[PDB]
């Protein structure tokens, strides 16, 4: 059971270089028994500057370099370059291709994660996947390919114009809870007439150590009569970036106008999460009637609630 | 009277771009006698072609041909611009009817993308690639101010504002 | 010599992975002796993606692969992708990235208004003009348009070569604070030898009302684990969002790397203002040795000497 790594050579911008070095490595496979094809677009190749050496031997095993030069102009033409190796019998067959280029045309792609709020709490999980930047709508189709999972579930897409005289398409496909947090992804697919090769965006949960976050409520610092009493929560040590932070002063949750919350900053040493502060400004009317005055944290690595709440009383001093 | 014909179809060269303006006329022949004045002054071309190289900022103006003792034609003015766009269009006045050709032309014949032409404030085609805005039937509708933002060596520019007015 | 090939693995459009691992093999270091960082743009990688995995050694030559995991929008957002690798002192950087899509990037001009803290505290304010991506250092020059009021500033255009094909060239004029205080705008222009027109960027003070801004130092929370206390200091209703933060222990400046200033934002209040939250994180260690923290704010709307110092202790 050999193992394939097909490579291209990095592009140097300051060395005046003008060759691509392919390498397929092989892993394990038959002394004495070797074959290494190099396929352009499902065709054999012509020239002969294929420097194959051993890399190492492992007794029964054996590993081996295959390097090839391919012009800059010829790697630019979408050529799909496929390494085969024949071991045992059959045929192995990696195709690398360049990096599927990058925004065609224009057309923007925004692949945006759902909201860290409507996951666990009420139910209204959905993904979207936004193109920008696109001359017409005409024969252009996205699909929502889920990967592993496949379900039932049916997107929806709706378009939109500007003042630029762009069109930008929407499409929102309803995800499960469940499956975003046992890891499964999917794939936006967004193709064009202009471009045979469509544009692929795939998305997944965010990888790293989940981490339980530290919310505290601070007092009023304002010393006697200000007007505009602030309240602060800060949020710390949480990762990944997914976290929503809200308010339920005397039953029905603040509204989001009389609250701001800071950008996330990656916090320096400690941990990996990040630190958030949330602020919440109201008037020396309701200081004096509310009485609850709650911060929560909804975090998905929190507890089975996915709720952390710190309530501060205003009887105090 | 004869005509000033350009043979770049614009009127509104770069500074340092080359224009062949021929004296047009029917039933002129003599070659060898044609008068060229600019600004009124009489310069050293003779024949019914001149040609300008490397064209900079003192040759905008208006230029007048003159063949035998017909009158003195009409005062064509060509203008240099130097900025990052200045949009041609085959004519300042164009008659109802006739094509009408604009095209939004960066320094040193640069490739522009997102190209977005706009007019009188209001947006009128997005394009990735350069084209050109060919009206085959110019209506009143198309008088105004057209000009063009592109975005060249993955910079966001603005182009000067045109006067584009039909009759 | 640490050869090292930079290279980005098929990026698999067909399959679900997303993220493209960088191999950065490392030939013809030292056994036990090499260091291996990542770098984005000039900028430290700090999550821990690495899987740097020894493939084989042959003597003191270790092939070494350091697997970087990158998202597709890093990989395809023309970054700088650098693998540093240290050995006996010596630090040797491959930079990789796509190879070029799209036109190259033009010129482009980037100003730097002084910083208040030594606008009003050290009296020394600067005025910064940085052109980057520029293609040739050759006939390339700055002047700076004085516009109001006259002075000799001769000043230096000193330029730095890239490890990306690119160069930049930066200008520094060193101003007097009065003119900016009372106001008093500058241009900096910069000239290339085939350009359309030389690049000019224009610097003004912020016109509009100055607000005192408002200070407090919050008590850390309870005991966290006994670890961190993340002393916290709001500075609220100032304007404009030029302001200048800074934390002394026992009247001993705190570098800039232990604390962290957010980033103004606008506040919903009518006074037009920003809140900035301030976080400096000290351990037990420092907290319990009776050390008093000083908050220390730097603005132009405050009195003289336009600095506001906030003390909290911890016998409190
Ligand atoms: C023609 O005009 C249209 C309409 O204005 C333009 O379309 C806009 O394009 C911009 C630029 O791409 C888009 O802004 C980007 O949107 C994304 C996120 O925005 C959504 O999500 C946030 C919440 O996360 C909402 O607040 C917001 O309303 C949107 O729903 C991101 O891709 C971008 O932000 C990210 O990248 C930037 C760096 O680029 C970072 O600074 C950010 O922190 C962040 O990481 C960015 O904000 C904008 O959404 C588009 N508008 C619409 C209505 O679709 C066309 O671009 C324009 N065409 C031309 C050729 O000029
Ligand atoms: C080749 O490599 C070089 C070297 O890395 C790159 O040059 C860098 O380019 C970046 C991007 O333009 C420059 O970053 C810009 O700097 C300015 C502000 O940064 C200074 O000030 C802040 C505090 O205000 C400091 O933290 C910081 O260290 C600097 O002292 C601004 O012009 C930019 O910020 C603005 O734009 C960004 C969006 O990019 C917004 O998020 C910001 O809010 C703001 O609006 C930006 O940060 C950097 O300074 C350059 N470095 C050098 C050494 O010149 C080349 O770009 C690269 N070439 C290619 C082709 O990739
Ligand atoms: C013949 O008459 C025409 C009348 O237009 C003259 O054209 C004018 O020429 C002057 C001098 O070159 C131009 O001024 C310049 O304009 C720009 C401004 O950005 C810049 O290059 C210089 O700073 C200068 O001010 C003027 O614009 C131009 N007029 C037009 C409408 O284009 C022409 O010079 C005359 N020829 C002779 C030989 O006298
Ligand atoms: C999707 O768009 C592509 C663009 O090439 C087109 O060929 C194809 O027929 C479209 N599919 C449907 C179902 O409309
Ligand atoms: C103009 O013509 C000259 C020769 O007379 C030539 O060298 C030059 O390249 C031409 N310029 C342009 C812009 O075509
Ligand atoms: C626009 O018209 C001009 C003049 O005929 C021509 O040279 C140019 O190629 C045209 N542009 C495009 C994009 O077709
Ligand atoms: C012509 O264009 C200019 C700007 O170049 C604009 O101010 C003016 O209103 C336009 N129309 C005229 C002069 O009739
Ligand atoms: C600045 O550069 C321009 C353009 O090359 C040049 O004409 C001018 O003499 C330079 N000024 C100096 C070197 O003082």
């Amino acid at each position: 059971d050999p193992t394939l790594e097909l490579l291209h050579s990095s592009c140097d911008p300051n060395a005046f270089h003008s060759t691509i070095q392919l390498y397929c490595f092989i892993y394990g496979h038959i002394l004495n028994d070797v074959s290494v094809s190099w396929l352009m677009d499902d065709r054999e190749i012509t020239d002969t500057l294929a420097q194959t050496v051993l890399i190492k031997e492992e007794g029964k095993l054996a590993s081996t370099c295959s390097k090839l030069n391919i012009t800059e102009q010829q790697w630019m033409s979408e050529s799909t370059f496929t390494c085969k190796v024949t071991s045992q019998g059959v045929d192995y067959l990696a195709h690398t291709r360049r990096c599927p280029d990058h925004e065609p045309r224009g057309v923007i792609t925004y692949l945006i994660p759902p909201s860290p709020l409507d996951l666990y709490q009420n139910g209204a999980p959905k993904l979207t996947c936004l193109v920008v930047d696109l001359e017409s709508e005409k024969n252009v189709n996205v699909t929502w390919n889920q990967e592993k999972k496949t379900s039932v579930s049916a997107s929806q897409w709706y378009t939109k114009h500007h003042n630029n005289a762009t069109t930008s398409i929407t499409s929102i496909l309803p995800v499960v809870a469940k499956d975003w947090i046992e890891g499964y992804g999917y794939q936006c697919i967004v193709d064009h007439p202009d471009f045979p090769k469509p544009i692929v965006r795939s998305i997944t949960k965010t990888p790293g150590q989940r981490s339980a976050p530290e919310v505290y409520v601070f007092p009023p610092p304002e010393e006697e009569s200000e007007d505009k009493r602030t309240l602060t929560c800060l949020i710390q040590n949480f990762f990944p970036e997914d976290i929503s932070v809200q308010w339920l002063g005397d039953g029905k949750l603040i509204s989001n106008s009389q609250h701001s919350t800071t950008t996330p900053l990656k916090s320096n040493g400690s941990n990996q999460g990040f630190f958030i502060f949330s602020r919440l400004e109201v008037a020396k009317t309701l200081w004096t009637q509310r009485k609850q005055f709650t911060c929560q944290v909804i975090h998905e690595a929190l507890q089975k609630p996915r709720k952390l709440e710190k309530t501060i009383s205003t009887s105090l001093g | 009277k004869p005509k000033v014909s350009l043979n770049p179809p614009w009127n509104r060269i770069f500074k340092g771009e080359n224009v062949t303006l021929t004296c047009n006329g029917n039933n002129f022949f003599e070659v060898s006698s044609t008068k060229w004045f600019h600004n009124g002054s009489l310069s050293e071309e003779t024949n019914s072609s001149l040609n300008i190289v490397n064209a900079k900022f003192e040759d905008s103006g208006e230029y007048k041909c003159q063949h035998q003792q017909v009158n003195e034609s009409e005062p064509v003015y060509l203008e240099v611009f130097s900025d990052w766009l200045l949009l041609q269009a085959s004519a300042e006045v164009v008659m109802e009817g006739q094509p009408l050709f604009l095209r939004c032309h960066g320094w040193r014949n640069w490739d522009v993308y997102k190209v977005i032409y706009y007019k009188d404030g209001e947006a009128l085609k997005y394009w990735y690639e350069n084209h050109n805005i060919s009206i085959t039937n110019a209506t009143v509708e198309d008088s105004g101010t057209y000009y063009c933002t592109g975005k060249v060596w993955q910079l966001d520019y603005e182009s000067e504002p045109l006067n584009i007015t039909v009759i």
